[PDB]
């Protein structure tokens, strides 16, 4: 919210816009030492977003061939994070309702009249895309789910690789370290404790697997009724059981070091079981990145 | 108890003159009255109003 | 001489007992009357207790077999045994004495007594005053006619 | 109306919201047929069944409790063909007896209707020997002790009704007659169980809307409303207010056929998600109105609405006769229609308060 | 004027004394039986009341855990208790006496002394006099030999 | 026990300034400020549990 | 060398008697004053027990008849009950009393007499002593009363 | 209560011999004898009914 | 010689009395330490009885709340409750008096003396008689210093 | 019971000195003990049947 006015980049009848490249700055990073300075929205800007439009790739390599080319409002900003914070927050929801009577595809007019309302003139570079060039075509449902998959999946890239290191992969301590960015417990010395003792540090580990944890971390409540199951049941939790409940989470299955060390770090006076609570609230401390 | 502190019985303990079957004859009317008073009582309830 | 002088002592003392025992006579036909009368009063609170009793089995009798349920009528039960422990504290309170069965009806026809006594006017006072002293000289005549000390 | 009724109705719903569920099993229940041999077994009725779920309703006076129709069937007299309580073809009628429900059997609707199917979903795929909730009997049993540990957290073993192992014995005649056939062998699907969650809503729906005498199919708009609000306080003001504003409109004599009802209980299944929509609906400026509100409901569950329906629906949760709708009054008043009253029953909240008191404790002893 | 009447009063009341304890004997061989007799259906009746409770304790112990319920039972032994209740005003109002254990053998206990008494032709009319004048006689040398401590 | 040893009357037992229009006049409130603070508690454990 | 003893005795005995009053004279008002300072306070603590007991009836009247069950009331009701039958054990236990009410607020007039001397420097000893004289000197001269007159 | 004004303790106190036993005797087969004579009263009231 | 007579009479029964206090010190110690002995162990007891009378009640309401229903628990609370009368009862058919509180106490507390009277055989009897005979010495010096029946200018 | 026969003023009762204390570090341990002692015959009595 104050973040977009700190991380403001064009002046336009003094509104406040951000490139995606400041959106991207303020994704991996919650604030820095650059100073995100604004200036005046000359009237190639209007005609920035059709060149970088005209140029870019249209899926998960969306801003990185953007860069500063592009325009995000604050209202457009706050649907970014609700993009990259709440998915199912209504999405199927909205294409039902805001544009009905046929199928699933969405007019320009009940576009902006979504922005303000899912997050309780001059075109920015999403109805300049979504439908067409000036309101020519009806936004596409699978078009835009592959849209957030492509673009949560770009978000997941530039963490992989800006917490690369300048790798090709991520260490074990790398994703772990990754992991914490957003943790502020005071069992966190605990929890940095297995980091530096109880971890075979190192080894590599690719971005599909980060993938498949990123969507694991997203299909998260099903996990937490799979470990109340496990609460309300003396069975505890070894590593078939865990790989069980990601996969019933998901109906997809992963790595070992990656659960492993999710083990290694949550056994917390419980030996080789999960501190499943536990975890799911470092997940969610992760998840709500400030609140 | 049973002895004086002269040493002696007591003088003998007296009763009520038909008090037994005044018991006897004074809890089963009042029993009756007691079945008679609810049911005479309820149904008028209904009767009556019910608020 | 000794001998007359206490003798006619004592034969005084006891004129003195007949003059108690005379006066007492015309005043205690009243008290007599008014004891039966408060008698039978307490007579009626006490059976009257015993007829609330059968009374109040006599409405759950009705009631909780077989007019109704019983796990209806348990609160109602539960709440009867306990307002009367309730009302025997406050019989404490209320009277600065102990809720004890003959030692509350002997109030109770204490009250009557008294009760009676305000309306029939006739000195209950003086009464036992004069019962004090003709039992005073009761002892006296005991304590003066000593078997073992000769007078 | 009528003072004593109106305490036994005071009684029964303290019953069915707190009480213990044996004995509640043992208040409406009605039959008591003698193995003669043996000794009686104490079943109730589907008709029981439903008025142990539903709240305001009662049952006759010489049913009450512990005090039921006894009905000699198996011994020295020839029976051939058993009383058919339940029509066949109904979940009822396919458990093990013609028509009859035990306390097992209680325990298990109870749970198996009032648990969301998502539960069961990931259930059958914890427990299931692959992680594809293909599930045999000693993991039903499993589903069981989580899930009974879920509703009825009160539960107890007299050990002399059906409380004990023979729960277990008869959640077996569920499955032999009917999980996993004669043998038991095999293994039921996830899909096939919430098949049997859905028809045994649907058999339990089709008998409360049978209670009414529905005169041509079809039920009075008050004692349809009435239906609609069973979960509720009192909101005889709001079902007045509903008849009043309906008489106005010329639609009171119409009635209800069951199929309108049955639709609007399948859309209750998806309504959960619409707060969202109805929600997005109220700041867009539009407005809560029956033609938008059949239009959403036959887009998103995409089943078919009449207008009657949604003229009861609206007066009902208008604002007070106002012409206008009020948003999460209708979606708390419809979750807990849905949920029949569940959550907490026989409550002990002090002991969830006292937790909470210490874990403010151990968040001072943070400090 | 003491000394002659004291030489004449101790001797005279060891005298009476003497004579007191001589009309005690018979009588008193009959109070002994007469008591006893009495004691001994005063402790029947003491032990038949603690047959009553275990005999009511073990009759409804039976019925609500193997043949009745509790939740069927629960009203009669609220009864039970309330007419307990209403016996013990029943007592107090009979006898004019308080409902309470010691008392009620006490009271149990003269009944059934003087049943005896009745059935023996018992002179407790001269029992209990006698046992008067031989207490008088025993203050009387107690007050004699007090002054002779003076 | 009504009579003293000497025979005499015991003196007028002392009811306490009209006990019965005010020991009924405050179990009462009492009683409702009891009831008032159970639906209290009974609130404060649905509002604290919320 | 017997009997004008008794007479100068006697006069010198109402005169000590005369001493011990005018000594006692400006004390016992004192007395009388945390009398009352003590007694309004043992009052309000018993109305404040059967307010109490009030109130413990509103509560659990209210927590049946509209919040809950009586089934999950009649264990808290038992529980009450059992805990003023273990409590009431515990007062004999802390004092070596039957608590039976009398003897209840007499501990507590007790307790709050000897607070109220205390703070306010009561001689006590003093008053009690004294008060102890005083009754002698009484019992003797209704002593001297009596084979003075009666021989 | 435990001494006199002499300050003399008081003597000790009665017991009766085997007492506990005695007791004990008694108890026991009044309960049997009643939970006999609840199945004679069950038995026969669902034999009339 | 009539005030000599009357001085050595008091001298007499003062002096009885320091000789019966002389003897009455050394039994007197006994006396009181096996009193604190028995009061010690009557005071466990006055202890323990409310050591039951809590631990009933943290089974009662265990019972009750977590492990099994108030259908279960109640009737094991009525028949306690009865055997509780029952007990009473029984108290009373067993020793001749009520259950009441400080009586009781007292009981026990004079059953452990004379429990430890037997171990420790001291002379109880000769406690007895001289305790009885020294409180009777200090009654009739009482009513001899009587300054109304002035026998001591 | 206030006053004496003479009208003096009884003397101040005892309290035991720091009973308050006592009486409730009593009824805590055997609280616990009743919940213990009988959470220990409830996991017994559940394997015997």
């Amino acid at each position: 919210k104050q973040r977009f006015m700190q991380f403001s980049s064009l002046e336009h009848e003094g509104e406040y816009y951000m490139t995606p490249r400041d959106f991207l700055f303020s994704v991996m990073f919650e604030q820095m030492e650059r100073k995100t300075s604004v200036k005046k929205l000359t009237k190639k800007d209007i005609e920035d977003t059709l060149s970088g439009i005209q140029t870019a790739g249209c899926g998960s390599t969306f801003f990185r061939d953007l860069g500063d080319k592009g325009l995000i409002s604050y209202t457009e900003y706050l649907f970014l994070l609700t993009i990259l914070t709440k998915p199912h927050s209504g999405f199927h929801v909205a294409f039902k309702m805001l544009d009905t009577d046929g199928n699933e595809m969405i007019e320009k007019r009940e576009f902006f009249k979504l922005q303000k309302i899912i997050s309780k003139e001059i075109n920015t570079t999403l109805q300049m895309r979504f439908f067409g060039k000036r309101g020519q075509r009806k936004l596409h449902y699978k078009e835009f789910r592959r849209f957030m998959e492509n673009l949560q999946t770009e978000i997941q890239e530039m963490e992989f690789l800006q917490f690369s290191k300048g790798l090709s992969f991520m260490r074990k301590e790398d994703f772990a370290e990754w992991l914490l960015f957003f943790t502020n417990t005071e069992n966190k010395d605990i929890y940095w404790k297995n980091v530096r003792e109880k971890l075979s540090a190192g080894e590599s580990i690719s971005l599909d697997e980060f993938k498949s944890f990123c969507h694991f971390t997203t299909h998260l409540e099903d996990f937490a009724i799979a470990m109340q199951m496990f609460s309300l049941a003396h069975r505890p939790v070894r590593l078939a059981e865990f790989k069980r409940a990601v996969k019933v989470a998901t109906g997809q299955e992963l790595s070992n070091n990656i659960l492993d060390t999710v083990f290694k770090i949550f056994d917390l006076d419980g030996d080789e079981c999960l501190s499943h609570e536990e975890f799911l609230g470092v997940l969610k401390n992760r998840m709500h990145r400030g609140l | 108890v049973i002895v004086t502190r002269s040493g002696a019985i007591l003088p003998k303990p007296v009763k009520m003159s038909f008090g037994l079957l005044r018991v006897f004859s004074i809890v089963i009317p009042f029993l009756y009255v007691g079945t008679l008073i609810s049911k005479n009582f309820a149904a008028l309830l209904e009767e009556h109003d019910i608020f | 001489c000794i001998e007359q002088h206490q003798l006619n002592k004592e034969r005084e003392l006891i004129e003195r007992l007949e003059d108690l025992k005379e006066q007492l006579a015309p005043l205690e036909k009243v008290r007599i009357e008014i004891s039966r009368k408060a008698e039978k009063r307490t007579t009626l609170v006490l059976w009257g207790g015993l007829a609330y009793m059968a009374t109040q089995f006599g409405i759950l009798a009705r009631l909780t077999w077989w007019e109704y349920s019983w796990d209806i009528m348990e609160p109602v039960t539960y709440f009867i045994t306990y307002g009367s422990a309730m009302a025997m504290y406050a019989y404490f309170v209320m009277t600065r004495q102990e809720y004890v069965y003959p030692e509350a009806r002997d109030r109770q026809y204490l009250l009557f007594f008294h009760k009676g006594a305000k309306k029939s006017r006739f000195d209950l006072e003086k009464y036992n005053q004069l019962k004090d002293a003709i039992a005073q000289a009761e002892m006296d005549l005991k304590r003066l006619r000593d078997p073992l000390q000769v007078h | 109306s009528g003072f004593r009724d109106r305490k036994v109705m005071e009684y029964e719903n303290r019953i069915r919201a707190y009480s213990t569920p044996d004995k509640i099993f043992r208040y409406f229940a009605t039959l008591k047929v003698i193995s003669e041999p043996g000794e009686a077994e104490v079943f109730m009725t589907p008709e029981d069944f439903v008025r142990s779920i539903t709240p305001n309703e009662k049952q006759p006076e010489h049913l009450g409790l512990d005090q039921y129709i006894i009905k000699r069937f198996d011994g020295k007299k020839i029976s051939q063909e058993r009383e058919k309580f339940a029509d066949e073809g109904s979940i009822f009628y396919t458990l093990g007896e013609c028509g009859l429900i035990s306390f097992s059997d209680y325990i298990f609707l109870t749970t198996v209707l009032s648990t969301p199917q998502r539960n069961f979903e990931i259930a059958f795929k914890m427990f299931d020997l692959n992680g594809d909730g293909e599930v045999d009997m000693e993991e039903f049993e499993q589903v069981q002790s989580i899930i009974r540990s879920q509703t009825s957290m009160g539960m107890r073993h007299r050990d002399r009704p059906t409380t004990g192992n023979t729960l277990k014995s008869g959640l077996c005649s569920a499955l032999t007659t009917y999980f996993f056939g004669a043998d038991l062998k095999g293994k039921l699907t996830i899909k096939n169980f919430l098949e049997f969650q859905r028809k045994l809503q649907h058999d339990v729906l089709k008998l409360e809307f049978e209670r009414h005498d529905p005169v041509d199919g079809r039920i009075t708009e008050r004692q349809f409303g009435g239906m609609l609000l069973a979960y509720s306080g009192v909101q005889s003001k709001k079902l007045t207010a509903m008849q009043r504003q309906l008489k106005k409109h010329f639609k009171e004599g119409k009635g209800l056929t069951f199929q309108e009802v049955e639709n609007f209980f399948t859309f209750l299944k998806n309504i959960n998600d619409v707060d969202t929509a109805l929600s997005f609906y109220h700041m867009a400026g539009a407005s809560l109105d029956k033609v938008t509100m059949q239009q959403v409901a036959r887009t998103v569950a995409k089943v078919e609405l009449s207008d009657h329906v949604c003229d009861v629906v609206f007066a009902l949760f208008d604002c007070d006769g106002n012409g206008e709708l009020s948003n999460k009054e209708f979606v708390s008043i419809m979750k807990q229609r849905l949920m029949r009253g569940l959550e907490k029953p026989k409550d002990m909240g002090f002991t969830r308060l006292m937790q909470a008191m210490w874990k403010c404790a151990q968040e001072t002893a943070w400090d």
